[PDB]
């Protein structure tokens, strides 16, 4: 979330930028294209070859649609909304390419800002483009439609008692296959059956309880967990993916008839939403 | 790959019981409802517009049993996952231009679908074994790419 | 880890004209900064209250050559990078219990640091170059987590 003095930094940095934002806008799709070759897939139309006009072009482009959203930071999904349009229903680049593009754009702006790229500079700038990167993204599967609210409220429901249970099989599961995440609970016994595990899972559970009861006033219904898991836990937000994920697994495994294609992508959709809300507060 | 044993053991069991044509429909089917950007690779495939239209597709359901025919044959060289897959790496780079992130999406799916047809017996160090191959796959397949 | 004697070369040449001690002290500055997460391993550190503090903070800055000094002779074998760190990577998962999502952001932290320091002759194949190289050194010290 972008607090003032972040709007201040980057408008800042991109005035600097100024008339050079095209060259620059190009440069940084050219160093992607090197450091990071599967996005070269997206571009398999073009000519890739180093100051290609397409290049060049895309560069202006992508430059041009970075000034209108510094222009209207604090009302980005409508500046930006032509732009996730076209990007979730016609070109559906998979999100994770946004983070690589922004990264080197970032180095684009410290290899020729040497005055302006300070710590703090340099922070606003990562999340200015972590928020544009969201707005693009955000239409590809839309956040909650009643039809989603329905699904998870049913398949919530169906779990019930057995909540808790299932939290608790879910933090196992991702122990045994994402063995990273361990390193958040080296006080704990993670030996199959702990006691720990079963407490942790059933907080966890009850907290999604909570979540669906309050679907669509989330924020504020977290907002105390947020607070946990932004200044005092700490959790590197990738983990908050492999959570879900082998949540999405725990369900599947108990849910057989419910579990249907439609309602693993409103599940899928609802942990997702609950992720954004708990890594909201993080920066 | 590299898998203890018992890790070996697990996936070469469970997948006995696996009916190739069904799931792999299946989990290609999922993965183009539950993350529809990966629709852009499959144009020419006919309807998806929903759910029932992509999961009773037959042009999703042939080459999804393909995919997991192709997944299949992989599991007998769990040692060379690298050399096994090299051709169809290039051909997912080269002509297909596929984004090998899909393959991480796709292996996610799989294991989804694998809990959700055998319940109580894809357990938690089942699990782990799995996402390990499909992960050691993923790998194999973006591998020759440039 | 493989790398070509171009690349070899390119990432030896910039290297030679680094001082150790400053781009340590402000890339692990920079990543507590950037990512302020990652603090939650320096609360022996002291003041982290402002990016100011960060910066200045000698602990900070004491950590940061020290990290990069490892880094540093790491470079010296880039063919063998899982073994030299292999220690360090045990360290780091049963005794200091440091995400290697950690590694990754900390590489990306470098690479812009460098990019600032060099201004135009960080160019994009030298780029490309570090970004192997970190995302190599990020794969050791990950290599024997369990
Ligand atoms: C900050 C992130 C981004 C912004 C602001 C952005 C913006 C744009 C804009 C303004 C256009 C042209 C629209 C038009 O002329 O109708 C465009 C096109 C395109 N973008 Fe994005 N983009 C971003 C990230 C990405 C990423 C990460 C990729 C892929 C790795 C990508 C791939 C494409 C493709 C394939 C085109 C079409 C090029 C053509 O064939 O003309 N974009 N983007
Ligand atoms: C759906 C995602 C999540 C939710 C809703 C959630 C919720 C919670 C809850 C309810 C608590 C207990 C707070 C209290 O003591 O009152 C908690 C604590 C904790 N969470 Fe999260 N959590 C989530 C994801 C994660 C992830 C992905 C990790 C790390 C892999 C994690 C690590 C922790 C840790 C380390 C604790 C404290 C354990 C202890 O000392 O008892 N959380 N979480
Ligand atoms: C473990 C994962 C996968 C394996 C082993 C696999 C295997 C294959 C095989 C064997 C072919 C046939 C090539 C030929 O007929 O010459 C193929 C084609 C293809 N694959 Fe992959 N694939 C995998 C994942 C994916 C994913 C995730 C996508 C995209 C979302 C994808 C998209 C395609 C496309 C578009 C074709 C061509 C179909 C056509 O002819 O219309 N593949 N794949
Ligand atoms: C490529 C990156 C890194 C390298 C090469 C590296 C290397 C080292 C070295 C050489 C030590 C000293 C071990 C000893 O006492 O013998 C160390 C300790 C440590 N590192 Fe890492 N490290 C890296 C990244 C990180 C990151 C990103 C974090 C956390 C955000 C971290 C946290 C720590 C901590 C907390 C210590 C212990 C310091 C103390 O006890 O005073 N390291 N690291």
């Amino acid at each position: 979330m972008l607090s003032p003095a972040d709007k201040t930094n980057v408008k800042a940095a991109w005035g600097k930028v100024g008339a050079h934002a095209g060259e620059y806008g190009a440069e940084a799709f050219e160093r992607m294209f090197l450091s990071f070759p599967t996005t070269k897939t997206y571009f398999p139309h073009f000519d890739l070859s180093h100051g290609s006009a397409q290049v060049k072009g895309q560069g202006k482009k992508v430059a041009d649609a970075l000034t209108n959203a510094v222009a209207h930071v604090d009302d980005m999904p409508n500046a930006l909304s032509a732009l996730s349009d076209l990007h979730a229903h016609k070109l559906r680049v998979d999100p994770v390419n946004f983070k690589l593009l922004s990264h080197c754009l970032l180095v684009t702006l410290a290899a020729h800002l040497p005055a302006e790229f300070t710590p703090a500079v340099h922070a606003s700038l990562d999340k200015f483009l972590a928020s544009v990167s969201t707005v693009l993204t955000s239409k590809y599967r839309g956040v909650l439609s009643p039809a989603d609210k329905t699904n998870v409220k049913a398949a919530w429901g169906k779990v019930g008692a057995h909540a808790g249970e299932y939290g608790a099989e879910a933090f196992e599961r991702m122990f045994l296959s994402f063995p990273t995440t361990k390193t958040y609970f080296p006080h704990f016994d993670l030996s199959h059956g702990s006691a720990q595990v079963k407490g942790q899972g059933k907080k966890v559970a009850d907290a999604l309880t909570n979540a669906v009861a309050h679907v669509d006033d989330m924020p504020n219904a977290l907002s105390a967990l947020s607070d946990l898991h932004a200044h005092k836990l700490r959790v590197d937000p990738v983990n908050f993916k492999l959570l879900s994920h082998c949540l999405l697994v725990t369900l599947a495994a108990h849910l057989p008839a419910e579990f249907t294609p439609a309602v693993h992508a409103s599940l899928d959709k609802f942990l997702a939403s609950v992720s954004t809300v708990l890594t909201s507060k993080y920066r | 790959m590299h898998l203890t044993p018992e890790e070996k053991s697990a996936v070469t069991a469970l997948w006995g019981k696996v009916n190739v044509d069904e799931v792999g429909g299946e989990a290609l089917g999922r993965l183009l409802v539950v993350y529809p950007w990966t629709q852009r690779f499959f144009e020419s495939f006919g309807d998806l517009s929903t759910p029932d239209a992509v999961m009773g597709n037959p042009k999703v359901k042939a080459h999804g049993k393909k995919v997991l025919g192709a997944f299949s044959d992989g599991l007998a060289h769990l040692d060379n996952l690298k050399g096994t897959f090299a051709t169809l790496s290039e051909l997912h780079c080269d002509k297909l231009h596929v984004d090998p992130e899909n393959f991480r999406l796709w292996g996610n799916v799989l294991v989804c679908v694998l809990a959700h047809h055998f319940g109580k017996e894809f357990t938690p160090p089942v699990q782990a074994a799995y996402q390990k191959v499909v992960a050691g796959v993923a790998n194999a397949l973006a591998h020759k790419y440039h």
